[PDB]
């Protein structure tokens, strides 16, 4: 198992933008293929993005024109670039890590992909504030 | 125009216990990927070595598919230089592996209320498995110095274990049903094609 922390999380404006961040503590996100998942309040965890050690990504249909997930092992962090925004984004964000060794391509990203989890981090889309 | 027996190997009745997992060779047809790609109830579906995009203008000698139960927080085992009680003791995939892992929940078909005590795991073993090898023995494990003569007793211990597959268990410990695509290249000629290279 590793260690993985969250942030970039906020309350944001329908529309308005966030990063969301990944920052592995104790070990190097190279052999790591790294996945975001999503559970809203009263629903259930959805796979959101995923990004293979090989660089291919996995984009869920309800944010593929809107979110970026993007690999920097330089500096030992994975991003997710949120973009135009709505309030059924509103949920938990979770990150998630599972050795790949090999290069794994994706059709589809689900929790049963991954062993380690992150604590989460909160993400809030309303005009209401 | 012979389309590849995809339904009988996912849309089983039953299916195997992981350590006795069923294999079926998949030759002499056109393999429309389509319905793997429609069925929304996958929550795993990934390659290796290849795109799954890229499936249907392909061709190999021989698509292996294997298939067993193991339960949600073991499907990550399935996967190239991964350990655990399943991939060491049941199902390991090569570290070079060429193929896809579709694992999808099948708590609606394989619990029981009351357990569910038929599907069954291989909990011991003297050695781990090599790639794509099947142990089926039933033999009692020597877990000390004295020997058991088929005996379970102190240090000797039945080498199965039963997950009892209830509804109400979390995801994690829920059945899942999982179906390895294996992608041979060996002899000519290529006999499972994409619809796209045939
Ligand atoms: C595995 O079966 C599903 C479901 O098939 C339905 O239920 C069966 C019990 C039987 O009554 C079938 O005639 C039913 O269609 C298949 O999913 C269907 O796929 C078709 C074509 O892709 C699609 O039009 C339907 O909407 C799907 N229905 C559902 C409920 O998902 C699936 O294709 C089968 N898998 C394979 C590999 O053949
Ligand atoms: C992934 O992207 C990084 C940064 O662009 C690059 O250095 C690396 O070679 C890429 N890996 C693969 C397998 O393409």
């Amino acid at each position: 198992q590793v260690q993985l922390q969250e942030s970039g999380g906020g309350l944001v404006q329908p529309g308005g933008s966030l990063r969301l961040t990944c920052a592995p503590s104790g070990f190097t996100l190279d052999y790591y293929a790294i996945g975001w998942f999503r559970q809203a309040p009263g629903k259930e965890r959805e796979g959101v993005s995923c990004i293979s050690s090989n660089n291919s990504t996995y984009y869920a249909d309800s944010v593929k024109g809107r979110f970026t997930i993007s690999r920097d092992n330089a500096k030992n962090t994975v991003y997710l670039q949120m973009n135009s925004l709505k309030p059924e984004d509103t949920a938990v964000y979770y990150c998630a890590a599972e050795p790949d060794y090999s290069g794994v391509y994706y059709y589809t990203c689900g929790w049963t992909d991954f062993g380690s989890w992150g604590q989460g981090t909160q993400v809030t889309v309303s005009s209401h504030h | 125009t012979n389309l590849c027996p995809f339904g009988e190997v996912f849309n089983a009745t039953r299916f195997a216990s992981v350590y006795a997992w069923n294999r079926k060779r998949i030759s002499n047809c056109v393999a429309d990927y389509s319905v793997l790609y429609n069925s929304a109830s996958f929550s795993t579906f990934k390659c290796y070595g290849v795109s799954p995009t890229k499936l249907n203008d392909l061709c190999f000698t021989n698509v292996y598919a294997d298939s067993f139960v193991i339960r949600g927080d073991e499907v990550r085992q399935i996967a190239p230089g991964q350990t655990g009680k399943i991939a060491d003791y049941n199902y390991k995939l090569p570290d070079d592996f060429t193929g896809c892992v579709i694992a999808w929940n099948s708590n609606n078909l394989d619990s029981k209320v009351g357990g569910n005590y038929n599907y069954l795991y291989r909990l011991f073993r003297k050695s781990n498995l090599k790639p794509f090898e099947r142990d089926i023995s039933t033999e009692i494990y020597q877990a000390g110095s004295t020997p058991c003569n088929g005996v379970e007793g102190f240090n000797c211990y039945f080498p199965l274990q039963s997950y009892g597959f209830q509804p109400t268990n979390g995801v994690g410990y829920q059945p899942y049903r999982v179906v390895v695509l294996s992608f041979e290249l060996l002899h000519a000629p290529a006999t499972v094609c994409g619809p796209k290279k045939s």
